[PDB]
DNA sequence: CCAAATAATAGTTTTTAGTTTATTGGG
DNA sequence: GCTAATAAACTAAAAACTATTATTATGG
């Protein structure tokens, strides 16, 4: 299902005092960090819900009513609207708006808010894969001096631990350290050691949270559960799942030009001849060849497309050399077992895996991913799992499925045939090849038309006077590259190209 | 009373958003429902009144998708046809207005919704047709077109859920007028490609289960003034229904009901492919769902109906009448026995054509048969069928032996003495079968009279 | 067609080439013209979008808009087109050079290869291109480059790895993926496999069987690799079935289509030699592995052929 | 948890955009 | 209504909150029968912005309308009436009140 | 855990329930590990699907009371989540617990108890 | 002839494969 | 004095993930 996160911020003092008081406040800073959550929820999945309270205030606005407690948004969807709203009380002088409409010099309860998010949770009506809280302050001490509260807080927080609620809190700016393990380090859900000591750092984790982040994140869901058919009836489940997938600008919504409200449409399909209206079934599909307009149904056009049932249909074994690699159809897929109507799938795919890795032959099959669908040859690659340092998986343990093109998915290619080079060229080309020497890494680059999306759509929300610009990942350092390089461009160039000729049309 | 205060309430508790508004607007939108279902025949005027002011509030007021207003407009659409069902024909006054309302609901306010209100809406129209007959029904044929140019959206998007529209387009509100009698060919012509699709088809695309029966609904709606017995497209779609009784959930059942309708429309095209339909309809009338028995019942008296008509009326024959009737009814030997003995009747039909005397000779040994139920000490439950099959063949017969006269009498007064102990059902059977044995008697005047007197003085 | 293009290496180095499709999804450039199943005039039949909420809306009162997350912009394609970022030209230049083993098959994107040569009779750029060839083979690097087709075309962010071929050397670009184009799902360690592990018979008559159905062969004793079943230089039979239903009705207009042909299957299977030597192993891991498995076929009434009422020469009442 | 974002519970662990630097 | 002048003149008001809440100019100027559009047609009489962003100066770049002051607007409002075009008031306008300046207005 | 239908868990949490409250019939305190144990089924695959946890536990519940209290803040929790019959469960458990109404006044009035208590089901 | 206890089908919002466009250079 | 085509976002369903629905077999 989805996911809850709900941003609980302190309001009492320290939230508006700042270390230097010229630098972000423990409470501006707080607003910034929300609203690149907002951001990167909004680019990323909206479907969850985030939720923003205030405690420690002169008021409250929850339905419980607890004082000095003040809810200011319900666990929902990131808003535009709630961004400008925070943003209404960003910076020392929006905390300035804050104290004017609002403000704080009243004790606040732990116990209490702890009792206000848990019932905002239960206000949820979606499966949420985790209840998360964020906490924005810098002190314990309050509670921790009276032991009452403390230990009322600590059995309310146990109380959501078992609730499985997934307690955070945040090292904020303070000028006396973040002081924890004094009234915290024995109350949060923790499992992992961290940090535990009095440390005068102002933020654990402010860095990557006030990092924009603009992606999808698709959640894992199987692209399709096939049944690979080995001869006619040893048949397994098998998970096959598009690791690699090409992201889209999102599509484009009909709405007035007067009043900008949602617009739907209806195409229907009239009779030219006569403006009747036509039914689906009145029309039939062509194609002409010659002197004969060949009239066919959509039933059987979609029937001779269809050839085999869905599934794999295993071919044989090939030699993973004789796959060449410059050979590529389109983007490869990834084939994992499933063990969920077949049982004892997965045992077999572990036996076929080891053996194929073994013998380093892939398995041939003809492919059909789904009905009225023309089976494809696919050569399975057995990949195997790898892991970091982390042992997080890196590479998934299974196979990789390639598509294997046919005869016909090439054109026709008038060109020159083979010309030499001389030795001392291309020993000049290793040299600046070895100077250019840059590391490959899957995830420096990003679609600098998409970014630019994105930060033209954000800007719209924000009614901003000018948006944001998209830092492109695809640029040659063509300044950084003469400077690595020096003249050796000037010595290859004479080397081939004579001084007369210049490279052009 | 309470629906007054309640009833006001929610129509100020939908003042905001806070979904939760909507949620206590369900709760006493259900809570005015299980009030107003409760008897009553002056609180019911109020239920009336509330129904308008309500029914305009909902009309308006929801104006969105919302589901805060879906599940509250859901609950309405169920509680309005439950209310329809009887809570006053004086509906009347309402039934127009919150037609057109419903329909645009269907449309405009639910612009976005796939859920069941269209359902909802669509049920609660078809009702307030068939319970309002020729009275109002002056606001069909826009809304016909309408539908008409909807279901051929080029989207899918009606669901087979919404497919009910066809039971919809079934139409004979008021006379079925000219305008969707001249459409109705191109009625036929989507029925045909919708039927097609479904039922002739390997693309993983089946959609029978609510299209089949709406389909079926639709034409059992229409085809009672159409389809003479000279078109392929009418033969045409006596082979659709063939392929659905077993192409291999009681969509099939539907199936029965509609051919049992139009049975004759089908005629000069069924007498072929006999034996199957006859052996069909016998293993569907055994089988659970007793609306699919009762379904199959009809549908195989009012084919046998059909085939009786038309084998009197043969040169040929022959062949239905010796190569099953006889031979299957005698290898007959609980309704099964019922069906054999009104087969035995309608079979006396050609006896008349030709070997009239078997005509007396089935009569006789039937009457001897009756006799034998007659005397044992269940014993009652096919009586009418010995009734009914004794006055078709007394019907058909013209020199009647008058020697068993007083037998058949005094087993028709000890039939009408054994009346009670039935289940009504069966009590309607045996009225139908003694109004029948009458009319039977009707031929023969002297006899007539006679037998009249005697029976009903016995009685 | 030909793509001219110049390999820009910084500002400095330019290399005129000549770009071409290798490899590509081909498909039929004649889609299917519907036309009236009355008159079969596709003329006469035309759609009709409409825009509402009745309340008619019309092409000219509505823009484009976008979903914002749990919020909607309007934003129309004037707007879009003024904040679009804009590429360039045909623009195409590399980005540096990183090791071959540092990419792989995953990450191929696009669905076509591009052979690319030096551009036609340019013999300065033809030796400079065969001289980066030989440089990155033994290198064994490959050249991370980015890509524009056009003006209107965006960016691409993709690697040119050398063809090596004695008649013809070409780069071979295959595109890249973004960060944005990628998923990061987890799946269970089949090596930490207790209650998957399988017997070691298993595993002997697994071997067994790809022994006795590899689809390769030992040529001459030179250990060169011989195919038994390419299906690169084998045609889609899509084709070849649709054109056989096209012929068919064409020369019959109301039989039914025929069914696919024996050929086609015997193209599609592989030699049944290998078929045969996998029969006995088939049978072994079929025997040495447990497994279980945990609505369109619409036919006609008649499982049988016929039925019906005939009493002929029977009237023996 | 290692190799997990923080923003998206379950999902791993987002790199920075990054670049090409040569080495 | 009000004013009926502010009737047959499409205003579309998507800028000025700083100046004056735009509710509250749409709400007055609806009082004078307004036609307020959300997005600006053809036949947007003028563009009423106060609160500049990127889409008020994406408007700017099509010289197609007349980006009003929402200053204007109160003076049109306390006036009861559509006063004429100023040289103060339409950060960026069309060519036609370039003209209407031009000609009756020093630069 | 056995959920082929309702009957399995339904009966046997019942027994459960039964015997828990009758501990050799309830003279001595000593299978708190069986208390656990079903303490643990609750929470172990029901605090993550939560349907047949609500179940079982009015059947033990009905069975013996004095055991929901390690359960309060979890029925609390889910009673804002259902809609039918569930949530009549869920306010029988909470009726079951006497020595539970120390504080709940305000648990009723967050999970809004004044809603559901204002439609009639009787 | 209503008499209750139990699985199926299909109400979501998801990807992916036939779609349609403005620049190509031929009397 | 030049229509050889390709870089096409469109209105595409041709997955349904998980949520009530309903006949059935009913039970005493």
């Amino acid at each position: 299902g989805r996911d809850s996160l709900i941003f609980l911020v302190d309001a009492s003092k320290a939230m508006f005092e700042s270390q230097s008081e010229d630098e972000l406040t423990p409470f501006d800073m707080s607003i910034q960090c929300i609203q690149s959550v907002y951001i990167s929820k909004i680019i990323s999945s909206d479907r969850d819900l985030l939720a923003v309270v205030f405690y420690g205030t002169e008021k409250d606005k929850n339905s419980v009513n607890f004082k000095n407690i003040y809810v200011l948004q319900e666990l929902d969807n990131p808003g535009a609207k709630r961004i400008l709203e925070l943003d209404q009380f960003k910076g020392q002088q929006g905390q300035k708006r804050f104290q004017d409409m609002m403000g704080h010099g009243s004790d606040y309860s732990l116990s209490e808010v702890l009792w206000v998010c848990a019932n905002l949770f239960s206000d949820v009506q979606f499966k949420m894969s985790h209840k998360r809280i964020m906490l924005f302050t810098n002190e314990d001490n309050p509670h921790g001096n009276d032991s009452a509260k403390a230990s009322r807080a600590r059995t309310k927080a146990g109380d959501l631990r078992d609730t499985g609620i997934f307690l955070d809190l945040m090292h904020l700016k303070k000028p006396g350290g973040f002081d924890i393990s004094l009234f915290y380090r024995d109350i949060i859900s923790i499992a992992e050691d961290e940090d535990l000591r009095v440390h005068f750092e102002e933020s654990s984790k402010l860095e990557d949270l006030l990092r924009k982040v603009r992606a999808k994140e698709t959640r894992k869901r199987a692209l399709s559960r096939l049944k690979l058919k080995l001869n006619k009836d040893i048949v397994i489940s098998v998970g096959i799942y598009n690791l690699v997938q090409k992201a889209l600008k999102p599509p484009p919504i009909k709405l007035y030009r007067e009043t900008n409200e949602p617009v739907k449409t209806k195409t229907r399909t009239f009779n030219t001849s006569t403006g009747g209206l036509l039914l689906p079934s009145d029309t039939k599909r062509s194609q002409i060849y010659g002197s004969r307009q060949i009239i066919l149904e959509k039933e059987e056009t979609e029937e001779l497309k269809r050839f085999d049932d869905p599934g794999l249909m295993l071919m044989g074994f090939k030699p993973l050399v004789l796959l060449k690699k410059h050979h590529y159809l389109r983007p490869s897929l990834f084939v994992y077992p499933e063990e969920s109507l077949v049982i004892g799938s997965s045992t077999l795919f572990s036996a076929l895996l080891i053996k194929c890795l073994e013998k380093e032959v892939a398995a041939l099959c003809r492919y059909t991913p789904r009905r009225n669908i023309p089976p494809y040859f696919v050569a399975l690659v057995p990949q195997e799992e790898e892991l970091d340092d982390q042992k997080i998986q890196v590479t998934p343990p299974g196979f990789q499925l390639v598509f294997l093109p046919f005869a016909d998915d090439k054109r026709k290619m008038p060109f020159t045939e083979k010309i030499m080079a001389t030795p001392e060229q291309v020993g000049k080309m290793k040299a600046i090849v070895e100077k250019l020497r840059f590391t490959y890494r899957s995830d420096s680059f990003e679609n600098p038309v998409l970014q630019q999306h994105f930060r033209n759509l954000e800007a719209l929300a924000l009614d901003l006077m000018e948006p944001e610009q998209a830092v492109d990942l695809t640029l040659p350092k063509v300044e950084a590259m003469n400077k690595r390089l020096g003249s050796l461009v000037d010595e290859f160039k004479e080397l081939v190209y004579p001084p007369d000729y210049n490279p052009e049309g | 009373c309470s629906l007054l205060r309640l009833q006001e309430t929610l129509s100020a508790a939908d003042r905001c958003g806070a979904a939760l508004a909507g949620h206590q607007l369900i709760r006493g939108l259900g809570q005015e429902c299980v009030l107003s279902s409760s008897p009553a025949v002056l609180a019911l005027q109020t239920s009336l009144v509330f129904s308008r002011d309500f029914g305009l509030l909902v009309f308006v007021r929801k104006s969105l998708n919302s589901i805060e207003f879906r599940e509250c407009r859901e609950e309405i659409l169920k509680f309005l046809c439950i209310f329809l069902e009887k809570m006053g024909q004086k509906i009347a006054p309402y039934s127009v207005e919150i037609k057109n309302t419903c329909t645009s609901v269907y449309t405009k306010d639910r612009a976005a919704k796939c859920k069941i209100p269209a359902l909802d809406l669509l049920i609660k129209l078809l009702q307030t047709f068939r319970s309002s007959r020729l009275m109002d029904e002056f606001k069909i044929g826009e809304l016909f077109s309408k539908f008409y140019g909807e279901l051929a959206l080029k989207k899918k998007i009606p669901d087979t859920v919404l497919e009910k529209v066809y039971e919809l387009l079934g139409l004979l509100g008021e006379v079925h007028p000219s305008e969707m009698i001249n459409n109705a060919e191109n009625l036929f012509r989507a029925f045909l490609g919708e039927l097609k699709t479904q039922m002739t088809s390997a693309v993983r695309e089946p959609k029978l289960p609510v299209l089949a029966g709406c389909l079926k609904g639709l034409s059992s709606l229409l085809c009672n003034f159409t389809k003479s017995m000279e078109e392929d497209p009418q033969t045409s779609r006596e082979i659709f229904n063939f392929v659905l009784k077993a192409i291999r959930y009681a969509v099939p059942s539907a199936g029965l009901r509609l051919f049992a309708l139009h049975a004759s429309q089908f005629s000069t095209c069924l007498l072929d492919n006999y034996v199957s339909l006859f052996e069909v309809l016998l293993k569907w009338c055994a089988h659970t769902n007793v609306e699919l028995k009762k379904a199959a019942l009809s549908a195989l008296e009012s084919f046998l109906k059909q085939v009786s008509n038309m084998v009197a009326k043969n040169a040929e024959m022959h062949k239905n009448k010796l190569q099953y009737f006889m031979e299957q009814f005698y290898g007959i030997i609980n309704k099964e026995l019922s069906i054999a003995i009104r087969g035995y009747g309608l079979f006396a039909g050609p006896c008349k054509v030709i070997n009239a005397k078997d005509v007396d000779f089935m009569y006789v040994e039937l009457i001897q048969r009756c006799k034998q139920m007659f005397l044992t000490q269940d014993r009652v439950y096919q009586m009418p069928s010995f009734l009914q099959s004794v006055a078709s063949v007394l019907l058909y017969l013209d020199t009647v032996p008058e020697v068993y006269t007083p037998v058949l009498e005094h087993l028709v007064v000890m039939q009408i003495d054994s009346f009670p102990q039935y289940s009504p059902k069966m009590q309607l059977v045996c009225c139908r079968a003694i109004v029948k044995v009458f009319l039977a008697l009707a031929a023969k005047g002297p006899v007539l009279r006679n037998c009249i007197s005697t029976v009903v003085h016995q009685g | 067609i030909h793509w001219p293009c110049r390999l820009t290496i910084g500002s400095n180095l330019s290399i005129r080439i000549a770009a071409y499709k290798s490899i590509l999804q081909e498909r039929v450039k004649k889609t299917w013209t519907v036309v009236d199943a009355k008159t079969l005039k596709k003329e006469d039949i035309q759609k009709e979008t409409v825009y509402c909420l009745e309340t008619e809306v019309l092409k000219e009162d509505i823009i484009q808009g976008f979903r914002y997350g749990s919020d909607i912009v309007p934003f129309s394609k004037v707007d879009e087109e003024q904040m679009k970022y804009k590429s360039e030209g045909k623009c195409f230049s590399v980005l540096g050079f990183c090791k071959s083993s540092q990419v792989q098959r995953r990450f191929f994107m696009g669905n076509q290869v591009l052979k690319v040569f030096a551009a036609r009779d340019d013999e300065a750029a033809a030796v400079a291109l065969s001289s980066l060839i030989h440089a990155l083979d033994d290198l064994d690097m490959v050249a991370i480059v980015r890509y524009a087709y056009d003006k209107r075309a965006n960016p691409q962010v993709g690697v040119a790895f050398p063809h090596i071929k004695h008649n013809y050397e070409c780069l071979v670009y295959v595109q890249l993926p973004f960060m944005e184009d990628l998923r990061q799902y987890m799946f269970s360690s089949l090596k930490n496999s207790k209650k998957y592990a399988p017997t070691e018979a298993q595993l002997n008559a697994v071997d067994a069987l790809i022994d006795s159905m590899s689809l390769a062969k030992k040529d001459e004793k030179t250990d060169t690799l011989e195919d038994l079943f390419p299906t690169t230089k084998i045609p889609n039979p899509r084709f070849q079935r649709l054109f056989q239903c096209l012929l068919h009705r064409a020369l019959h207009p109301r039989e039914p289509l025929p069914p696919i042909q024996q050929h086609i299957w015997n193209m599609l299977n592989p030699p049944a030699e290998v078929t045969t030597k996998s029969q006995i192993p088939l049978s072994k891991i079929k025997t040495l592995f447990p497994l279980i498995e945990a609505v369109t076929a619409q036919e006609i009434f008649q499982d049988n052929h016929e039925d019906g009422p005939t009493a002929k020469k029977l009237k023996t009442e | 948890c290692p190799g997990e974002s923080l923003i998206n519970p379950g999902f791993k662990s987002k790199k920075p955009a990054g670049g090409v630097d040569f080495d | 209504k009000i004013s009926n002048i502010f009737e047959d003149v499409e205003f579309c008001v998507m800028s000025g909150t700083d100046s004056q809440p735009k509710p509250d100019l749409e709400n007055r100027i609806a009082e004078f029968g307004g036609y307020i559009v959300q997005n600006p047609g053809p036949d947007t009489y003028c563009v009423i912005a106060g609160s500049e962003n990127i889409r008020v100066k994406n408007i700017i770049l099509s010289n197609k309308h007349d980006v009003v002051k929402p200053a204007w607007l109160l003076e049109c409002f306390k006036t009861k009436s559509f006063v004429p075009w100023q040289p103060r008031f339409m950060i960026h306008m069309c060519p036609s009140t370039k003209e209407h300046f031009a000609r009756e207005y020093d630069c | 855990s056995f959920v082929r239908y309702k009957e399995v868990y339904a009966a046997a949490a019942e027994v459960l329930g039964l015997i828990l409250r009758y501990v050799m019939e309830r003279k001595n305190i000593l299978e708190e590990s069986l208390c656990e144990l079903v303490a643990k089924q609750l929470k172990q695959h029901q605090n993550t699907m939560e349907d047949k946890f609500i179940v079982c536990l009015n059947k033990v519940t009905k069975s013996f009371p004095p055991l929901a209290d390690r359960f309060m803040n979890a029925v609390f929790f889910l009673l804002p989540k259902f809609h039918g019959v569930l949530k009549t469960l869920c306010l029988e458990v909470v009726l079951c617990r006497v020595e539970g109404m120390t504080e709940l006044y305000f648990q009723l009035k967050s999970k809004d108890f004044v809603q559901v208590m204002r439609h009639r089901d009787d």
